[PDB]
C-alpha cells in the first residue's frame, strides 16, 4: 500500500549582543546589529570566527575570524562593552575593514566574552 | 548633458526630456539620483506649465506626459486667476482634448489608464475652479458624450467619480466654506441627470469596464446623496442580486451595499425597513450559493489566500457588522426572519475564527456591540444563545496573552522571559475581556462547563499543549467578578487543583514555567477569593517568595509583580492579626527580608519594599506605622548611616563605583517606599534627608571636578553617570513627597530651604552638559504645591534657573530635549500660581520671558508647543487681572502686537498645524481684549494717528499692513474682508476658527474671493 | 525578482529611519529631511529565494515633496506612515491613501503607525481604523526598538509572491577570510567616542 552554512560548524560560545561601527567621516558610532553573538569552530579547519545575526530578518552583521592579531580595548562611555580593530569581515559581501564596539547586557556577559574571545585566539594560533 | 531640459532661454528638446524620466523611472545609482534633481528642477521652473501642450502632444514616453500634467494641476490649484483669460480657455482645450484622444484609441485606452487618470484629475481642477459659473454645460455635454461610446462613458464614470470626492469627500481644508458649499449645491442641483445615466448604465450595461467605473462612482454619491435615489428605485434589487453574481462587480458592490447599510433609516416607515430587510435577504442569498456556505471554513480559505479571497473575506465582515449594528432588530421580531438573522451572526463565527489579528478585531468590536445590547434588552439573548455559545468557545480560544504573563516560547521550543513588552496586544486583551465578560453573564452556567471540560482534557492529556493551557487559563482569570462569591469558590478551587496536578504531570523546566505562569495570573486575578481565605493566601504568598529564588527569570520576575497585585488588592489582610497566628503577616514579611529578596535584581527588591509600603500605609495608627516602616526601612538605614560615616570622614569613597551603586540603591529603596506611602513616609524622609543634601552636595563637586579635569567627555563616563544617578534619585525622592505631602508648613519650614540651597546655585553654576533637567521637575512640583508659601523661593528659583537654561535651548530645536520640556512647565505653573515673581523681574529679563514664549510656539515639539500658547494665554489673564495700573499698559505697549504677530506667524505657516486651535483661542482673546476696550491706553505712538484713534481702528490697520507685506499676493479687499469677518466673531470660537482656516486656504493660491468671508450669516 | 514599493506620510513619523535601519542596522536620531525621493534597494533572504525591493522613500513635507505622486507610478506595493504620538499624521493618512491609489489602484499597501516605543501615545489603538474599509494591512511599529519592524516586509513579500507561507530564513554564512599606524590613530579616537544609548537593556 503506497503511502502519500554553519552545520559543520560547532557552537563554543553564545551570547546575545549589540554590535556597532565606528563612521570615522562623521565621528559617530552606528549600530550594525543586535541579537545572538556565536563563536564558531569549523571542524574541517578548527579556526574559530565570529558570527552574529539580526534577529527576525536573520541577515549577518558580523562574520570574521577571531584573528590572534586583535585586542579587546574598553570604551569610555561603557563598563560592559569592547572595542577593536577588524580587517576582513564579510558580513556584507567583500572583506572590508571595521572598528566594532560591541556591548552586552551586563559587565558580567562583557567580561565572560572576553575571556571567550581569548581562548578563541588561542585555537586559532594551533 | 542632462540639464538640458533646464534653460528654457533655448528650446525644449523633447528627446532628452524622455531620457531624463526614463533615466530616473528605469534607471539606477546616480544616474538615477541626478536625473530626479534634474526632473524636480523642470517642474518648480513657473514657466513649465508653457511647455505642457509641447510634451503632451510630442512625448513619446506616458511619465513624462504624466509629470506635464502635475505641472498643470500645480498651476490650476495655485495661480489659475492670474493668468489671461486666453490661457484659461487654451488649457482647457488641450486638456479635454487630450482626454478624447486617448478614449477614442481603444489601444492607449487600454494600455495608458495611469495617464488617462491623471488628467482626469487634471479636469476636474478646472472644473473646481470655474464649474458651474462658467461652464454651466458640463453634466449636460458629459451625459450626451457617454451615448457616442463605451470608453468615453466608462471614462465620464472616472470624472464624476473624482469630482464627487473632491467636493464631498475632500473639500474641508481644501477650499473655503463658501466655495465648498457653491460646488455641493451646485453638484446636488444637477445630480438627478447623473443619477439617471448610472442607472441606465447599470441596467441595460454588459461591459463589465463600464459597470465597475458606475459602481465605483456609485460608491461616492452614496456618501451625500438624498435617501430616495437608493429606496425609490429599482437599484437595491440590482446591486443585492445581480452585480453579486460577477466576481468582478462583488467586491465594489459589497462596498456599496455597507454604506446604504450605514444610513440611519426613518424608523416610522415600513417600506424602508422592508427593502432593508430585502437587499440584505438577498445579498447573504447570493454568498450562500455563489460564493460559500454558512458550513464553509473561512479560517482555511482566508489562510490560503487565492485571488482575492482575503479582500472579499473582510469587506464581508465589514458588510455584516455594518448593517447588523444598525438593523439587526428588523430581523429579531419576524419570525420568518430569524434563519437569516442566525445565518447571517453564524457567518460572524466563521469569520472570527480566522488569523488575522486586525480582521479579529473587526470582528470583536462587533460582538462588543451585540452582547452589550444582550445584557440590557429584555427578551432578546434567547435569540442568539446558540451563537454566544459558538462566541465563548472562539474568544476563549483565541485568548490573547495578558500584560502580567512574562513567560513566552522562543523560536527554539524553549521558554523564557520576554525582551519586549507586547504592546500591540495590551488593547487587544481588554476588549477580548470586555466580550468574555459580557458572554459569562448571560450564561455563567455555559461559560463553566466550557472551561471545566477543557481544563479536565488537559490533565488526562487528551488536549495538553503550551497554547492550550495558557489561552484557558487567561480566559479563566479574566473573567473574574463574573460569577456569585459561593460560585467562585467552587470554581476557583476546581482550577487550582487541576492545574497543581500539571505541573506535577508536566515535568521539564519548560512546562514548569509555562504552568506557574498560568497559576500566578489565575491566583492574581481572584483577590475575592483570597480574602475569604487567609490561610490559602499565606501559602500563594509564600510560594510567591520561593519563585524570588528561581533560577529561571520569567517565573521570578512575575512572582514579584504577582506578589505586589496581590497586594494592592489584600493589603488589609496582612496588617491585621488574622487567627491563629501570632502577629500581622507585615511582621513575617519585614523580618525576612533579606533572605526573601537575596536572589532578587535591585529593582525587583524595590518593588518589594514598595509593596510593603501599600500594607504599612493601611495602620491608621500612627505610632504602630511609623514602627512598621523603621522596621522596614533597617537595611538600607544601616547601609544609609555606615556609607555617611564614611563619606563625611573622607570623600574619596564615592570614587569607589561599588560604593556609588550601593548609595544609589538606597535612595531608590526610598523612592520606591514613598511612592506608595506618600505623606505617610515622612518620619524616614526626616532620617536621612539633612544627611542625603550633603551627599548630595559632595556628589555635585566631585562631578564637577571630574569634568574639569577629564573633559565634556566625562558625562559619558560610568563613574560620573553613576554620580548623576545619585543626585536625580535624590532629586525624584524630594519630588516624590512634596507631591503627596498633607503637611505643607512642614515642607516649607523644614523642607524647601536646604533643599533650594542644595540644588539652584549647583544647577546655575554648571557647564550645561553637567546640568540635570530633574532640578527643573522638582521645582515645578515645589512652585505647584506650596508656591503660593514661599514667593521669595519662586524668584529665587527663575534666578537660578530661567536664563541659563534658556541659553541652552534658544539656539535650536533639538538640544537639550529634557531640559526643554521640563522648563516650560516650570514657567507655566510659575505664570499660572506666582505670576508676582514675574512682576519683579527686571525689564530686560522680562523681555527674555516673552521672547521665551514665543520660542516655545514655533516648537514642532507638542510637549512645549501646548505649553507656550498655554503660558501665553494665562500671562494675558494675569495681566488683564491687574486692571487699569502702570505694569498692565505698558505690558500691552511694548508685548500686545509681538503677541498677536507671531501668533499670526505660527498659524500661517504650515508648520505648526498641530496647535491650531489654541493659537485660533490665543489670538480671538488678542482681539477680544481690543474689542471690549480692556486697554486703558492707545496702542499706538502719539504722531502715528490721529489724536483719539480708537485702539480697533488702529488694530485692524496694523493687521491689515502686516498681512499685506507677509502675504502680498493678496489683494487689499480679500485682507480687509478677512479682518472685518474675523474682528466680528471674536466671541465666537466656533466661526473664529472657520474664517481663520478660510484664510489658510486663500493665500495658498491667487484671487481668493473677499465674499467668502460673509459665510456666517 | 524585485518590486517597487513606495513609502508615504507625513514628515518626521519615520519613514526614513525605518528603511536605513533595514539597510545598515542603524538607528538614525537626527531629523535631516527628506528631499523629494531616495531609492534603496533592499533585499530579504526567504524560502522562495530571495526578494529585493527597490524602496522609493519619498518626503513628507509639503516644501520638499517634489514630483509628488508622479513618484509612485508604477508601484507594485506601498507602505504608509503615520507617528502614534502625533494625532494630525494618522488624520492625513486619508489624504496619502487617496493621492496613492488614484495611480496605483490595485496593489498591497501597509499602514504603519511608528514611534510605539513613546510612552505619551496619542493616537489610541481603538482610534486607528482606517485600514479596514481600504482593505489595507496594518502593524504597530518602532524603528528604534525594532518592534515588529519586520512584518511591513514580511506582509508584502507573501502578497507579491504569492505565498502565505513565505518565510524569513538566515542567508548561508560563508568562511570569512585570515588577514598599520593609521589603525592606531582610528582606534584612540573610536574608543574616546562614547556609544549611544548607554541606558538601553543592550
Ligand atoms: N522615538 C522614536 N523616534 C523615531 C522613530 N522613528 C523615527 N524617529 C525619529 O523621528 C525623527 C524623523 O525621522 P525621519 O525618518 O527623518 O522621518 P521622515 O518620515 O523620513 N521625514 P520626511 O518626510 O521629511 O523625510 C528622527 O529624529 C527619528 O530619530 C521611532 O520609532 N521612535
Ligand atoms: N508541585 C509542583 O511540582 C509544582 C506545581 N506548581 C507550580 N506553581 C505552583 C503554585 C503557585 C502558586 C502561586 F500563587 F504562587 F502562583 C501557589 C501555589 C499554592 F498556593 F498552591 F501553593 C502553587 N505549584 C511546584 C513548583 N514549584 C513550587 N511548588 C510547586
Ligand atoms: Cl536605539
Ligand atoms: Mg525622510
Amino acid at each position: 500500500f503506497e503511502p502519500v552554512m554553519e552545520e559543520d560548524e560547532e557552537v563554543l560560545y553564545k551570547v546575545r549582543a549589540k554590535l556597532f561601527r565606528f563612521d570615522a567621516d562623521a565621528k559617530e558610532w552606528k549600530e550594525r546589529g543586535t541579537g545572538d553573538c556565536k563563536f564558531l569552530k569549523n571542524k574541517k579547519t578548527n579556526k574559530v570566527r565570529i558570527l552574529m545575526r539580526r534577529d527576525k530578518t536573520l541577515k549577518i552583521c558580523a562574520n570574521h575570524i577571531i584573528a590572534p592579531e586583535y585586542t579587546l580595548k574598553p570604551n569610555v562611555g561603557s563598563d560592559r562593552s569592547w572595542v577593536y580593530a577588524c580587517t576582513a569581515d564579510i558580513a556584507e559581501g567583500e572583506a572590508e575593514a571595521f572598528t566594532f564596539a560591541i556591548r552586552f547586557g551586563s559587565k558580567e556577559n562583557a567580561d565572560k566574552f572576553k575571556e571567550e574571545f581569548e581562548k578563541a585566539q588561542e585555537i586559532n594560533k594551533k | 548633458s542632462m540639464e538640458g531640459i533646464l534653460d528654457f532661454s533655448n528650446d525644449l528638446d523633447i528627446a532628452l526630456l524622455d531620457q531624463v524620466v526614463s533615466t530616473f523611472y528605469q534607471g539606477s545609482g546616480v544616474q538615477q539620483k541626478q536625473a530626479q534633481e534634474i526632473l524636480t528642477k523642470f517642474q518648480d521652473n513657473p514657466d513649465a506649465w508653457q511647455k505642457a501642450d509641447q510634451i503632451l502632444q510630442f512625448s513619446t514616453n506616458p511619465q513624462s506626459k504624466f509629470i506635464a500634467l502635475s505641472i498643470l494641476d500645480k498651476l490650476i490649484t495655485r495661480k489659475w486667476k492670474l493668468l489671461p483669460n486666453d490661457h484659461r480657455i487654451g488649457i482647457r482645450n488641450f486638456v479635454v482634448g487630450m482626454i478624447i484622444s486617448m478614449c477614442q484609441d481603444d489601444e492607449v485606452f487600454k494600455t495608458q489608464k495611469n495617464l488617462i487618470n491623471k488628467s482626469d484629475l487634471t479636469l476636474v481642477q478646472i472644473l473646481k475652479q470655474e464649474w458651474p459659473q462658467n461652464w454651466p454645460e458640463f453634466i449636460p455635454e458629459l451625459i450626451g458624450s457617454s451615448s457616442s461610446s463605451v470608453n468615453v462613458c466608462e471614462n465620464n464614470m472616472i470624472v464624476l467619480k473624482l469630482l464627487s470626492e473632491e467636493v464631498f469627500d475632500f473639500s474641508a481644508e481644501q477650499m473655503t466654506q463658501a466655495k465648498a458649499l457653491h460646488l455641493k449645491n451646485s453638484m446636488s442641483k444637477e445630480f438627478e441627470q447623473i443619477f439617471k445615466l448610472c442607472f441606465q448604465v447599470l441596467e441595460q450595461g454588459s461591459s463589465s469596464s463600464l459597470i465597475v467605473a458606475t459602481l465605483e462612482s456609485l460608491l461616492r454619491y452614496l456618501h451625500w446623496i438624498p435617501y430616495r435615489y437608493i429606496y425609490e428605485t429599482n437599484i437595491l434589487e440590482l446591486l443585492s442580486t445581480k452585480f453579486m453574481t460577477s466576481p468582478d462587480t462583488r467586491a465594489i458592490t459589497l462596498k456599496c451595499l455597507t454604506e446604504v447599510s450605514n444610513l440611519k433609516i426613518p424608523q416610522d416607515n415600513d417600506l424602508i425597513k422592508r427593502q432593508t430587510v430585502l437587499f440584505f435577504q438577498n445579498t447573504l442569498q447570493q454568498i450562500a450559493t455563489s460564493v460559500m456556505p454558512v458550513t464553509a471554513d473561512l479560517k482555511a480559505t482566508y489562510a490560503n489566500a487565492n485571488g482575492n479571497d482575503q479582500s472579499f473575506l473582510q469587506d464581508l465582515a465589514m458588510f455584516l457588522t455594518t448593517y447588523l449594528a444598525r438593523n439587526r432588530a428588523l430581523l429579531e421580531s419576524d419570525e420568518s426572519l430569524r434563519e437569516l438573522l442566525l445565518n447571517a451572526h453564524q457567518y460572524l463565527i466563521q469569520l472570527s475564527k480566522i488569523e488575522e489579528r486586525e480582521l479579529f478585531k473587526t470582528t470583536l468590536d462587533y460582538w462588543h456591540n451585540l452582547v452589550a445590547d444582550l445584557f440590557y434588552e429584555p427578551l432578546k439573548k434567547h435569540i442568539y444563545e446558540e451563537i454566544c455559545s459558538q462566541l465563548r468557545l472562539v474568544i476563549i480560544e483565541n485568548m490573547v496573552r495578558p500584560e502580567e504573563v512574562l513567560v513566552v516560547e522562543n523560536d527554539e521550543g524553549e521558554i523564557v522571559r520576554e525582551f519586549v513588552k507586547e504592546s500591540d496586544t495590551i488593547q487587544l486583551y481588554k476588549s477580548e475581556r470586555e466580550v468574555l465578560v459580557y458572554l459569562t453573564h448571560l450564561n455563567v452556567i455555559d461559560t463553566e462547563e466550557i472551561m471545566i471540560s477543557k481544563l479536565a482534557r488537559q490533565i488526562d492529556g487528551s488536549e495538553w499543549s503550551w497554547h492550550n493551557i495558557n489561552t484557558l487559563s487567561w480566559a479563566i482569570g479574566s473573567i473574574s467578578g463574573t460569577m456569585s462569591e459561593d460560585t467562585e469558590k467552587r470554581f476557583v478551587v476546581t482550577v487550582i487543583k487541576d492545574l497543581l496536578d500539571l505541573c506535577v504531570k508536566k515535568r521539564g523546566k519548560d512546562n514548569k514555567a509555562v504552568v506557574a505562569s498560568d497559576i500566578m495570573y489565575v491566583v492574581g486575578q481572584y483577590p475575592r477569593f483570597l480574602k475569604a481565605h487567609w490561610n490559602f493566601l499565606r501559602t500563594v504568598i509564600l510560594k510567591l517568595f520561593e519563585f524570588m529564588h528561581e533560577t529561571h527569570e520569567g517565573v521570578q520576575d512575575m512572582a514579584c509583580d504577582t506578589f505586589i497585585k496581590i497586594v494592592q488588592k489584600c493589603k488589609y489582610h496582612f496588617v491585621i492579626q488574622q487567627p491563629r497566628e501570632s502577629e500581622p503577616f507585615i511582621q513575617t514579611i519585614i523580618r525576612d527580608i533579606q533572605k526573601t529578596t537575596a536572589d532578587l535584581q535591585p529593582q525587583q527588591v524595590h518593588t518589594f519594599y514598595k509593596a510593603c509600603g501599600i500594607i504599612i500605609s493601611e495602620e491608621r495608627s500612627v505610632a504602630e506605622r511609623n514602627r512598621l516602616l523603621s522596621d522596614l526601612m533597617q537595611l538600607p538605614n544601616m547601609a544609609w548611616d555606615t556609607i555617611v560615616e564614611q563619606s563625611t570622614a573622607n570623600p574619596t569613597l564615592l570614587l569607589d563605583s561599588e560604593t556609588v551603586k550601593i548609595i544609589a540603591n538606597i535612595i531608590k529603596t526610598n523612592v520606591a517606599v514613598c511612592t506608595s506611602m506618600g505623606a505617610d513616609f515622612y518620619p524616614q524622609l526626616g532620617h536621612i534627608y539633612y544627611n542625603m543634601l550633603q551627599l548630595y552636595r559632595a556628589v555635585s563637586s566631585m562631578i564637577s571636578a571630574q569634568v574639569a579635569a577629564e573633559g565634556l567627555i566625562a558625562t559619558k563616563t560610568p563613574k560620573v553617570r553613576g554620580l548623576r544617578t545619585i543626585k536625580k534619585e535624590i532629586l525624584k525622592l524630594v519630588e516624590t513627597y512634596i507631591s503627596k505631602a498633607r503637611n505643607l508648613d512642614d515642607v516649607v519650614k523644614v523642607l524647601v530651604e536646604p533643599l533650594l540651597n542644595a540644588v539652584l546655585e549647583d544647577y546655575m553654576n554648571n557647564v550645561p552638559d553637567a546640568r540635570d533637567a530633574e532640578v527643573l521637575n522638582c521645582m515645578t512640583t515645589v512652585v505647584e504645591k506650596v508656591g503660593h508659601m514661599i514667593p521669595q523661593g519662586v524668584i529665587l528659583i527663575l534666578q537660578s534657573v530661567f536664563e541659563c537654561t534658556l541659553d541652552m535651548i534658544n539656539k535650536d530645536f533639538t538640544e537639550y530635549p529634557e531640559h526643554r520640556v521640563e522648563f516650560y512647565k516650570l514657567l507655566k505653573v510659575i505664570n499660572e500660581k506666582s505670576f508676582a515673581a514675574f512682576l519683579e523681574l527686571p525689564p530686560a529679563a522680562f523681555k527674555l520671558f516673552v521672547d521665551a514664549i514665543c520660542w516655545a510656539f514655533k516648537h514642532n515639539n507638542r510637549d512645549v508647543e501646548v505649553n507656550g500658547l498655554q503660558i501665553a494665554l494665562d500671562l494675558v489673564k494675569n495681566i488683564e487681572r491687574m486692571g487699569n495700573v502702570p505694569f498692565a499698559n505698558e505690558f500691552h505697549k511694548n508685548y500686545f502686537f509681538i503677541f498677536v504677530s507671531e501668533t499670526f506667524f505660527v498659524l500661517t505657516d504650515s508648520d505648526h498645524k498641530s496647535g491650531f486651535s489654541k493659537q485660533a483661542l490665543l489670538l480671538m482673546k488678542l482681539i477680544s481684549l481690543v474689542y471690549d476696550n480692556k486697554i486703558s491706553v492707545p496702542l499706538y505712538q502719539e504722531a502715528e494717528v490721529p489724536q483719539g484713534t480708537s485702539n480697533q481702528v488702529y488694530l485692524s490697520q496694523y493687521l491689515a499692513n502686516m498681512l499685506s507685506n507677509a502675504f502680498p499676493h493678496l489683494t487689499s479687499e480679500q485682507i480687509a474682508s478677512f479682518l472685518s469677518a474675523l474682528t466680528k466673531q471674536c466671541k465666537d470660537l466656533v466661526v473664529f476658527k472657520g474664517t481663520l482656516r478660510d484664510f489658510l486656504v486663500q493665500i495658498k493660491e491667487v484671487g481668493g474671493d473677499p465674499t467668502d468671508y460673509l459665510f456666517a450669516e | 525578482v524585485q518590486f517597487k514599493l513606495v513609502l508615504v506620510g507625513d514628515g518626521g513619523t519615520g519613514k526614513t529611519t525605518f528603511v536605513k535601519r533595514h539597510l545598515t542596522g542603524e538607528f538614525e536620531k537626527k531629523y535631516v529631511a527628506t528631499l523629494g525621493v531616495e531609492v534603496h534597494p533592499l533585499v530579504f533572504h526567504t524560502n522562495r529565494g530571495p526578494i529585493k525591493f527597490n524602496v522609493w522613500d519619498t518626503a513628507g513635507q509639503e516644501k520638499f515633496g517634489g514630483l509628488r505622486d508622479g513618484y509612485y507610478i508604477q508601484a507594485q506595493c506601498a507602505i504608509i506612515m503615520f507617528d502614534v504620538t502625533s494625532r494630525v499624521t494618522y488624520k492625513n493618512v486619508p489624504n496619502w491613501h487617496r493621492d496613492l491609489v488614484r495611480v496605483c489602484e490595485n496593489i498591497p499597501i501597509v499602514l504603519c503607525g511608528n514611534k510605539v516605543d513613546i510612552k505619551d501615545r496619542k493616537v489610541k489603538a481603538k482610534s486607528i481604523v482606517f485600514h479596514r474599509k481600504k482593505n489595507l494591512q496594518y502593524y504597530d511599529i518602532s524603528a528604534k526598538s525594532n518592534y515588529n519592524f519586520e512584518k511591513p516586509f514580511l506582509w508584502l513579500a507573501r502578497k507579491l509572491i504569492g505565498d502565505p507561507n513565505l518565510e524569513f530564513v538566515a542567508m548561508p554564512a560563508l568562511a570569512p577570510p585570515e588577514v598599520a599606524a593609521q589603525y592606531e590613530h582610528d582606534l584612540e579616537v573610536a574608543q574616546t567616542t562614547a556609544l549611544p544609548d548607554e541606558d538601553d537593556d543592550l
